[PDB]
């Protein structure tokens, strides 16, 4: 085929250039009938990437305010470029925001499970915020949730507001925005938290776990979080960031010469990932040992044969795609936390 | 350079002589040098270029 | 009286050998060599 | 990159209406000249540039002139639906027709109008940066098409020189006829076209009527159908300049590959999947079936039988979903056939092109929607039979000077008839000599 | 740097009404005189053409003179007529009768003193005075005689300023009056001595502009006076708006006049195009440059291809590059080198101003010093010699009081002006 | 320590706007004359003092005068964005221009305005403790720049005496031209400038247009681009007084090293890393590459070809991350080249300077950001070609007294034309004589 009048979706996009320290703006076109992408420059009307096939993309991935991985780089979709994509991509991109309170962190895994795999909300923004009383009052948090950590999630689904109200009614404790201005203020909250997040720094008894994108596509993140919490760990820190290939190389440099599938493991960390930091309130619990015992062997077949209840035996498919990456030494906690949370 | 020397009895609508120009002229109206209206004048080059630089 | 095509409207490069206003200079140099010898 | 279109006379302007309708619909330009409001995203692509130029406000305007001596057809364009598409200066019209006299167009009336036309073409050529040829549409059966087409080709050939000139020409059909004096105009026109054209495409109305009756299911066809088929052929040949593809073909490549000797430049044209929607769903349309179709005499748009001659060169353009290995397998199968013959001095007889853009469907059209199509232009000695039959009708009429007094009254010497008849005799002898085997000549 | 305008006679008053309408429109002045503009760039040079009256009002620095008040009642009745100061209208009680001698000697000397009092009152109010600008016809009666009388008096009283004139001259084909050669010859004799710069316009050129370029079906004198008002308002644009390369009337004179008698110029304005065609072609420096030298857009019947350019000036308005101007002027000089006088190394001056006229992205006005102007004077001299040998209508002029020696002097001076232009046309380096 | 800048006419004021924009952004002074509250802390510094003085409340004010006879350009600076930076007394404007007449500026109009200029320069010189020269920016093509610049330089030369005066001068381009009377003004200016200037740097707009087309990718440049490049050159030359370095260069060292004989003081200028942001990250820009770059005539900011002459002295200023060993290796490689030739009486042809501050980047600018740059000013006999074409144009125009009546009426004797033309003839003979080989005396 390769026709020029075939249906497509158009967006304006942004991508940071780490070499020139400059921001670039493009126009992205996605022909969903055959999974091909073309990119053009806004400034001088120059071609950037010829029409090429990408088999790992899908129609559900392209949403406003989302991020994609393309040839190892991260690209951000914040626009609508014509009316046709406004008609097609609308009705499934309404934005709602959900906040969580202190008393419901110990059941946060089931909260994310009911949020994602049963209420139908797919979401990429998730952070933990601690605010002073005056700023919290100004931004408009509920009064009963002041003086505590809060997790704000920016969801997207059809009929977002009414479904969010239904989610409020279904499980107690959560709060959701009831108007557009509340949504805007909570988006400001999550951006401000992104400018300076909250976590414990310099603690030798800490552990950081990353959840791979293919695990998220199967809607298994909440169950993984709940299983980690159940083992005797307290959550302190949450984030949703997109990491590029250079960041993956810098994070995984000590492994160069250990893993037998290093470039394939590097590719598995591209996309949207969740970041979890765990600490223990008892000095008699070593977080790294229990985290690694729960995670299991890094080879999914060995994990299935020997430790059938492990996370990797539950959600792994191959050595490169083992659904979790966790710290393996007793000194890596501060380094991982500094990498993932220091501004 | 010569002047027109033909007498046109008919009106615009009959395809003789200058019907196209007659139709356009009766469509628009009076004659002005200006093409567009209600547009602000651009600023000078010095004002546009030498602005307050970013800190 | 023609302005020519658009693609030939650009700046011609300067070549001082073919500049019509510098011919006496080159003639002066060509005389100057023999003047120096004598 | 760019191409300029010159339309002369009635057939050429009417075929131009269908051509520009098709090029607009393929690029997506609206009849007013602007892209649709729900499709303007801020940036676009250069493919239109071959046929349109933008002013800067985003209106598109086409690289064409319409030339006629009678006002009616151009006044229909000025008052029709595409009024806003064309620039008004491009539509040039005289006061009175050439009355089926080549002499009247060439000597009496066209001499006054030709200099304004040359000024318009010059004004177009100055606003280009990669002009690569002229496309000309005219009929040689009528007076103004023959006379003014010849005069304008002569002036263009002196002023622009090396630039290529490709002609699409409607010749007099072998039994369908419209005017009595057609043989005289066609002989004297053909004399001028021999010296001043690089490739000449031959068309016969009787072939396009037969093709529309047999393949399509139309019992009562009219000129709009023929003009839409011609527009499809021109779109297929020019697609190589406008869209991405595996094997592109520039207009200079046609002349190098198709013309063996400087006089042997008359080519036959054919198109494969002319098919209706009801037949299209009963049949698959693979590469090998349409490749076999273009060589059958039922597919041609000119009334000649290629079985009475030998092919010298073929240029095959595939557009749509085709893969090069299938084109190679098809061409290898054609070479095996015994009813297809090539001159022994042309061992590599084929040129291929592969483009991804499938053929466009026009809202009121009669062609079905198909995933692939192939168009062929070929040089063959069979065309000598077409000239001989016009020459026979000329000989019958000229033996009694049946209408000559009109031509001599409008300014022509009687000697010009004998010169043109001798030039066509020499062209027939060239096609006889070029086809003689070297094995018999040793 | 303030200009004082003088409009004399029917043609002058009619052209003046449209000029002051165009100037009031660009600076946003209502016909009541109130400023209603929308940018400070408009206010910062309002002084150049307007004086400020109390409580907001602006008044235009112009003197209106005529021998019969019919035209003045028509201009006072016009849509912008109210802006003019009532004390600035000076009129007599009997017409010029199309006779130069009446306008110069009998009613001229009677009214001229009141005009000089008004012109001095207007001049001495300026903080710094720039040149005068005068519009009149040479073929008429009060325009030629009283205009040249006033020009002579102002040159006596202000010899260090600039004197600039816009003048209408009789067509060779469209005559409106039988005695045109006498009035034209005497007026040209006065102008060549008194004037610093003189622009000439043929009504035939404005008709050809309207019919060929604008394709107007039924043009009227309002259209011709609008084209003239547009070009008149364009030459002063660099005096009253900012720009990358400022220019001035004195700088134009210094670059245009090689010798003091050679001060007669051709005029042109470039962005002219019909309402049907305008959607088909965008403005750009090559298009304006191509139209600017096309003789179709030049306002006199003589054609440049029969002569040579001594000097030329182009004033550009709009946001545009200087490189394209320089390279265009070089390209036109190099390809058409035979039409430029060879003993001047560069004949074109360019100037660039940031603010274009309203409704146009860019515009240029062209002033040209070309030897083909000699053809107009030769035609007037032939018709004069045909009429003078037979004393065809001379008794009117002699009855007013003129001596015959003035006619022979004026004829000799015009013949010498034609000879001097012809000599510079055929000059060579040797 | 201190330097005073004198800007005359339109080119000099517009180039001044770009220069002061750059000096503000490099030191960090805001357009209102202050500095941010956090930029005061740190080590105690004063490097700005060469160009700014503080009142004590912390406002900065610059050591410059802007001179013009027409108000428009100075009213534009007075109403622009930098209104609070300049002292209102510093912006001096007359009522009317010199109308491209050197005579009008020198005799009639500049004599009234000159005493205010001298009073302002005196007021600046009293507020200094280490004045080390005057910098002058003007164009010799216009009337007020030539006439008032000459008259003011004569008066300054009498009052201040030995203090150095370095000029940046815009000369008429060899084929791009703006006014008819340019030859007369340039000759008459150059006659006065010969006696009263220590080094004169020549610039031509045609060279900067060529440089902006070839290296940067700008199709339609305007004066702001040229003025920003000139500002970069001035910043490079004055950086040696303001920042630390391995080999410093005081303003007196240029005059001592570049001028062999008191009339031979005209120097050529060029700048190396003129590059666009998109090209800069694909290539390294080592010392040897930019050193090789400064010698091609395509890199020069004056339209002359140095291959037709011999160099007498070169001064190379390096700023940024450069190490002396690379400068020595580069200069030895240049010395090896066969297309670079020095007069045999100048064996030790080079002076070097090395400064640590890299060039600043301006927000609206078109140059990329780079870690190192080199700027060169050099004295060469090729400059004699520039005077010869102006002198030929003067001879062509003066043979018929083409415009002389303006000059004689505005107050100048006809004798002054012959005197200036004879002085320029002697300067041409000086450049002819100095370039004569000393070899073969026996
Ligand atoms: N296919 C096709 N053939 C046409 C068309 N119009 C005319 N013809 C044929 O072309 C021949 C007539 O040529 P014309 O175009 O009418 O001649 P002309 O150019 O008008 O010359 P004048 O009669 O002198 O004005 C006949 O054989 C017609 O059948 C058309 O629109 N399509
Ligand atoms: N590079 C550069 N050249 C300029 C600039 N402004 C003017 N010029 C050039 O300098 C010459 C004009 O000199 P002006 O400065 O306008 O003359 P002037 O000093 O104003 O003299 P008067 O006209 O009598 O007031 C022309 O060659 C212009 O191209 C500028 O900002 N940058
Ligand atoms: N272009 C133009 N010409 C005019 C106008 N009014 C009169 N004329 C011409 O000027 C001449 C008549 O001169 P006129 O003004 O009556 O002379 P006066 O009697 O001395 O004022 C004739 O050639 C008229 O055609 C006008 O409004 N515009
Ligand atoms: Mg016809
Ligand atoms: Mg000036």
């Amino acid at each position: 085929a390769r026709s020029l009048q075939d249906p497509r979706l158009s967006f304006y996009c942004e991508q940071y250039d780490h070499i020139a320290h400059r921001m670039n703006h493009y126009v992205l076109q996605f022909y969903f009938e055959d999974r091909t992408v073309e990119i053009r420059e806004v400034t001088k009307n120059r071609l950037h990437l010829k029409r090429a096939h990408f088999p790992h993309l899908n129609r559900d991935d392209f949403k406003v305010g989302s991020s994609l991985s393309l040839l190892g780089g991260v690209i951000k979709l914040t626009a609508y470029a014509d009316e046709v994509t406004r008609e097609l991509c609308g009705e499934r991109g309404e934005v709602t925001a959900v906040m969580f309170g202190e008393q419901l962190l110990p059941q946060l895994g089931r909260c994310l499970a009911v949020l994602t795999e049963e209420c139908g909300f797919v979401a990429l923004e998730m952070q933990m915020a601690w605010l002073p009383v005056e700023t919290a009052a100004a931004y408009g948090v509920p009064p009963d949730l002041v003086e505590g950590r809060i997790v704000v999630v920016k969801c997207a689904n059809t009929n977002a507001l009414q479904r969010g109200i239904d989610f409020m009614a279904r499980m107690p404790g959560a709060r959701a925005a009831e108007s557009v201005e509340e949504v805007g203020r909570w988006e400001q909250i999550v951006e401000k938290a992104k400018e300076q997040p909250v976590a414990i720094l310099g603690d030798p008894n800490s552990t950081v776990v990353i959840i791979k994108p293919h695990a998220l596509q199967k809607l298994a993140g909440g169950v993984i979080v709940q299983q980690l919490i159940d083992a005797g760990l307290e959550i302190s820190g949450i984030s949703l960031t997109n990491m590029t290939s250079q960041q993956a190389n810098e994070l995984l440099k000590p492994y160069k010469g250990v893993l037998p599938d290093f470039p394939d493991t590097m590719r598995s960390l591209m996309g949207t990932v969740w970041v979890l930091q765990f600490v223990s309130l008892d000095e008699g619990v070593d977080v790294v040992s229990v985290a690694r015992e729960v995670c299991g062997p890094f080879d999914p077949v060995i994990a299935k044969e020997l430790r059938p209840t492990s996370i990797r035996a539950r959600f792994g498919v191959d050595r490169a795609h083992n659904a979790v990456h966790c710290c393996d030494l007793h000194e890596e906690g501060p380094l991982y936390s500094n990498f993932f949370f220091r501004p | 350079r010569v002047l027109p020397c033909f007498d046109n009895h008919y009106n615009s609508g009959v395809l003789v002589d200058n019907w196209f120009d007659a139709r356009i002229n009766e469509a628009h109206g009076k004659f002005t040098i200006a093409v567009d209206g209600q547009s602000p004048l651009p600023s000078s080059v010095y004002k546009a270029d030498y602005s307050t630089p970013c800190v | 009286f023609t302005l020519g095509p658009l693609q030939d409207q650009s700046l011609p490069p300067y070549n001082d050998l073919e500049d019509p206003y510098l011919a006496p200079y080159w003639a002066r140099r060509e005389m100057l060599i023999r003047e120096t010898a004598e | 990159r760019e191409a300029i279109c010159i339309h002369i006379g009635q057939a050429g302007c009417q075929v131009g209406n269908a051509c520009w309708e098709l090029f607009c619909l393929e690029h997506g330009i609206q009849p007013d000249g602007a892209m649709p409001s729900d499709k303007t995203i801020g940036v676009e692509d250069d493919a239109f540039n071959t046929f349109f130029s933008e002013t800067g406000a985003g209106k598109h305007v086409p690289r064409a002139v319409f030339l006629d001596l009678e006002p009616t057809v151009v006044d229909e364009v000025r008052t029709g639906t595409y009024r806003q598409l064309f620039h008004p200066e491009q539509l040039i019209s005289g006061k009175e027709d050439a009355a089926n006299n080549y002499a009247r167009g060439h000597y009496t009336i066209g001499k006054e109008i030709v200099d304004l036309c040359l000024d318009r073409i010059r004004k177009l050529a100055d606003n280009c940066t990669g002009l690569q040829g002229f496309l000309v549409y005219h009929a040689v059966g009528g007076g103004t098409g023959s006379g003014l087409g010849a005069l304008l080709l002569e002036r263009l050939s002196v002023d622009y020189g090396k630039k290529s000139k490709l002609g699409y020409t409607v010749y007099p059909s072998p039994q369908v006829s419209t005017a009595v004096v057609e043989p005289y105009n066609s002989v004297l026109s053909t004399h001028s076209l021999l010296e001043h054209t690089d490739v000449a495409a031959m068309l016969d109305n009787e072939a396009i009527y037969d093709l529309t009756r047999r393949n399509l299911d139309i019992e009562r066809p009219t000129y709009t159908n023929l003009n839409r088929l011609i527009g499809q052929v021109v779109s297929s040949l020019t697609a190589s300049l406008r869209f991405d593809g595996a094997l592109n073909v520039d207009l200079t490549e046609f002349q190098t590959n198709l013309v063996p000797y400087p006089r042997i430049h008359f080519v036959l044209t054919s198109y494969a999947p002319v098919i209706s929607a009801e037949k299209a769903y009963h049949e698959q349309l693979s590469v090998s079936e349409i490749s076999n179709a273009v060589f059958e005499p039922a597919s041609m748009m000119t009334k000649c039988d290629p079985r009475h001659g030998k092919y010298m060169a073929c240029c095959l353009m595939y557009r749509g979903d085709v893969v090069p290995k299938d084109v190679n397998a098809a061409v290898a199968t054609i070479k095996t056939k015994r009813t297809i013959q090539f001159v022994d001095w042309s061992p590599t007889g084929f040129k291929c092109g592969i483009n991804y853009q499938p053929p466009t469907v026009v809202p009121g059209g009669d062609l079905a929607k198909v995933q692939r199509a192939v168009c062929m232009i070929a040089n063959s000695t069979a065309i000598a039979e077409v000239f001989a039959r016009i020459d026979h009708k000329f000989d019958l009429m000229y033996s009694k000077r049946a209408f000559v007094h009109w031509y001599v009254g409008e300014g022509m010497e009687e000697g010009e008839f004998s010169e043109a008849r001798e030039d066509l005799a020499a062209l027939e002898k060239d096609y006889e000599e070029v086809g003689a085997e070297s094995a018999d000549m040793d | 740097r303030e200009i004082v305008c003088v409009q004399a006679g029917q043609c002058g008053n009619q052209i003046g009404s449209k000029f002051w309408e165009v100037i009031s429109d660009e600076h946003g002045v209502d016909p009541t005189g109130t400023y209603q503009g929308d940018s400070d760039l408009q206010l910062e040079r309002i002084n150049v053409y307007f004086d400020e009256a109390t409580g907001g009002r602006y008044v235009p620095r112009s003197v209106l003179i005529d021998l019969e008040p019919g035209t003045m009642d028509s201009v006072r009745a016009g849509p912008y007529g109210q802006i003019f100061r009532p004390d600035n209208f000076i009129f007599g009680q009997s017409g010029a009768g199309n006779n130069w001698a009446k306008g110069h000697y009998t009613e001229g000397a009677e009214l001229i003193d009141s005009v000089l009092d008004v012109c001095c009152k207007e001049a001495e109010s300026c903080d710094c005075l720039q040149g005068f600008q005068i519009c009149h016809s040479l073929g008429g009666g009060t325009g030629s005689g009283m205009g040249t009388l006033l020009i002579s008096k102002l040159r006596e009283q202000y010899p260090d300023r600039i004197m600039m004139t816009f003048s209408i001259i009789p067509s060779p084909k469209v005559s409106d009056t039988v005695v045109e050669p006498y009035n034209t010859t005497l007026s040209v004799h006065q102008l060549v001595e008194n004037s610093d710069e003189s622009m000439c316009i043929d009504n035939e050129a404005l008709y050809d502009i309207c019919f060929r370029t604008l394709k107007l079906t039924t043009p009227t004198f309002g259209d011709l006076n609008h084209l003239v008002s547009a070009v008149v308002s364009g030459v002063t644009c660099c005096l009253r708006f900012p720009g990358q390369l400022n220019s001035d009337l004195r700088k134009l004179a210094v670059n245009l006049v090689p010798f003091p008698r050679l001060h007669f110029f051709m005029m042109g304005f470039a962005p002219l195009t019909s309402r049907g065609s305008q959607q088909y072609r965008g403005l750009s420096v090559p298009e304006l440059t191509q139209q600017m030298f096309d003789a179709k857009n030049m306002m006199q019947a003589a054609d440049p291809r029969h002569g040579r350019y001594l000097t030329a000036s182009a004033l550009f308005r709009g946001r545009m590059s200087t490189k394209e101007v320089d390279e265009q002027m070089l390209n036109v000089q190099n390809k058409n080198s035979s039409y430029f006088i060879e003993w001047i190394p560069n004949n074109i001056k360019s100037s660039v101003c940031d603010i274009p006229p309203k409704g146009l992205k860019m515009a240029v006005t062209f002033i040209g010093n070309n030897t083909c102007i000699q053809e107009m004077f030769r035609r007037v001299g032939e018709q004069f010699t045909l009429m003078f040998r037979r004393k065809a209508f001379l008794h009117w002029y002699t009855g007013e009081g003129m001596d015959e020696m003035e006619f022979t002097e004026a004829e000799s001076n015009m013949n010498d002006l034609v000879s001097e232009y012809q000599q510079y046309q055929d000059a060579t380096i040797e």
